[PDB]
């Protein structure tokens, strides 16, 4: 059966330049290759069918070339928006074939987090529960490091940290760390912080809050 | 012009149907070509007129038979090729 | 409008066997092809079967093990995957797609998130996430909201109806204990709120239960 080879598998391109993502047929294809996008948690989305013929709804910013075995989808000016996975879907013989994927990321300038700590609640607390979230919010690179003080003592355990894929609307990164305590464990420390080491600044953004 | 451009008719339900039934035969056996509607159509003209290129064709069994009642069907519904005798006024 | 509707979401115990569904709308041919494609988190599409109803006949992946049946109903333009006896490695999204018998996916389905386990369906927990009250606030502010205690995956993070679109952020949940966990977040200018009205609606299919939470400031 045919084989897509989609290399290289990801892709760093500057805002505003062009992209390629290739694809290679394991055999001649002619002109039976399309193109899909997938952002985080979308469905496949056609791009491009037929290699180029372009599609309805789609920005004159995507094009397709190649024919036989070696086809290209580009870009033209790339964009937050455009950060996914892109695939090469051919049918010249059955059964159709999928490319492994290549994902697109965008180089933007490094941005510092935004940070941002928040009591549980009561609602909660209500039930023995006692969540104190933290948000790394916008920074980029994606390369970050958060620490949890108590009473400004440092506390590990846990501790449920969670990062988002490349946003598509800056083309930054996110993070959500979250402490949970009982009630109990929570109803005995006065203060908790939450401090963010990121290569924007030397010295880490923190923030703190007391129960009382 | 109606014993004769009457099979034209003919022409037209078999190149379709062929098609059709073709690519419905052909998906399913690994490697068939003859696998999307459109080309299936290519497929059943030029083998109707029998040019025969040779750059698509059938590889299972039913595809063969759809194949073969295509090239009948369709050598004999041919026929319209006399019709156009019309030529010779 | 949406063409093809899928399920969410379809929990299944170990050797234990669901019949997905896939309902269209819009036009329809006799030359139409419902297609299904199973992808696990994290790696890329595979193509599991095709089936023709305006006929009937389906031919499915020989590379992988069939672990599937499809169906179709022509009145209710419906198509049914059947897979049986799953495991672990079964547990994945599934897309229905319609093709035009031309060789591409025009439209996808939203895709049936199934997991194969032995635990228990749960619905969420969604708690507010307001400042703390000596949070010096500036031209933005910024709100969320805990989810909690569900499973299985997905649910599915709205703030005010999906008004309130830009500047949100809903992290990948956490599973710990058979229980997943993930938050939303949401940044407004500091003026708008609280005067103008702040929710967060959050859906799990999974439960058929979808909830509101205002965020309004702390006490
Ligand atoms: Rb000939
Ligand atoms: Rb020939
Ligand atoms: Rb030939
Ligand atoms: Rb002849």
């Amino acid at each position: 059966d045919i084989l897509l080879t989609q290399s290289p598998a990801i892709l760093s391109v500057s805002p505003g330049e062009r992209v390629s993502f290739s694809c290679r047929a394991s055999q001649s294809i002619g002109t039976d290759i399309h193109w899909y996008q997938q952002r985080t948690n979308g469905s496949p989305r056609l791009l491009i069918k037929y290699a180029s013929e372009s599609i309805s709804g789609i920005p004159s910013r995507f094009s397709g070339s190649g024919s036989g075995t070696d086809f290209t989808l580009s870009i033209n000016s790339v964009e937050s928006e455009d950060i996914a996975n892109y695939y090469c879907q051919q049918s010249n013989r059955w059964p159709f074939t999928f490319g492994s994927g290549t994902k697109l990321e965008i180089k933007r300038a490094d941005a510092a987090p935004t940070v941002s700590i928040f009591p549980p609640s009561s609602e909660q607390l209500t039930s023995g529960g006692a969540s104190v979230v933290c948000f790394l919010n916008n920074f980029y690179p994606k390369d970050i490091n958060v620490k949890w003080k108590i009473d400004g003592s440092e506390r590990q355990n846990g501790v449920l940290n969670s990062w988002t894929d490349q946003d598509s609307k800056d083309s930054t990164y996110s993070m959500s760390s979250t402490l949970t305590l009982t009630k109990d464990e929570y109803e005995r420390h006065n203060s908790y912080t939450c401090e963010a080491t990121h290569k924007t600044s030397t010295s880490p953004i923190v923030k703190s809050f007391n129960r009382n | 012009w109606r014993a004769a451009g009457a099979a034209t008719v003919l022409l037209v339900i078999v190149l379709l149907a062929g098609s059709y039934l073709a690519v419905l035969a052909e998906r399913g056996a690994p490697g068939a070509q003859l696998i999307t509607y459109p080309r299936a159509l290519w497929w059943s003209v030029e083998t109707a007129t029998t040019v025969g290129y040779g750059d698509l064709y059938p590889v299972t069994l039913w595809g063969r038979c759809v194949a073969v009642v295509v090239m009948v069907a369709g050598i004999t519904s041919f026929g319209l090729v006399t019709a156009a005798l019309a030529t010779w006024f | 409008q949406v063409q093809l509707q899928q399920p969410g979401a379809e929990l299944v115990k170990p050797g234990a066997s669901v019949k997905l569904s896939c309902k269209a709308s819009g036009y329809t041919f006799t030359s139409d092809w419902i297609h299904w494609v199973k992808q696990r988190p994290g790696h890329g599409l595979e193509w599991i079967g095709e089936i023709i109803p305006s006929y009937g006949r389906a031919n499915y992946n020989e590379k992988i093990q069939k672990k599937a049946t499809l169906t179709a109903d022509k009145s209710s333009s419906t198509a049914f995957m059947q897979l049986s006896s799953l495991t672990s490695e079964d547990s994945a999204v599934y897309y229905c797609a319609r093709e035009r018998g031309d060789g591409y996916f025009a439209v996808w389905g939203a895709g049936t998130t199934v997991t194969v386990s032995s635990a228990k369906t749960t619905p969420p927990s969604v708690y507010p996430l307001a400042p703390g009250s000596a949070a010096q606030t500036n031209s933005m502010v910024t709100l969320g909201c805990l989810v909690k205690g569900y499973f299985p995956e997905p649910v599915t993070v709205t703030w005010n109806s999906g008004s309130l679109s830009s500047g949100v952020h809903t992290f990948p949940a956490v599973l710990q204990s058979d229980l997943y966990t993930l938050s939303s977040s949401v940044t407004v200018p500091s003026s708008s709120w609280p005067s103008e009205t702040v929710t967060c609606n959050v859906a799990h299919p999974a439960s058929s239960t979808k909830v509101d939470k205002k965020i309004v400031p702390r006490d």
